[PDB]
């Protein structure tokens, strides 16, 4: 996935 | 916003 975080890298 | 490289902000 690519959610988790509301601050991260790109997907 | 995901979970690779490259910040998606500062």
């Amino acid at each position: 996935v690519c959610i988790g975080t509301p601050i991260s890298f790109y997907c | 916003g995901g979970a690779g490289h490259v910040p998606e902000y500062f």
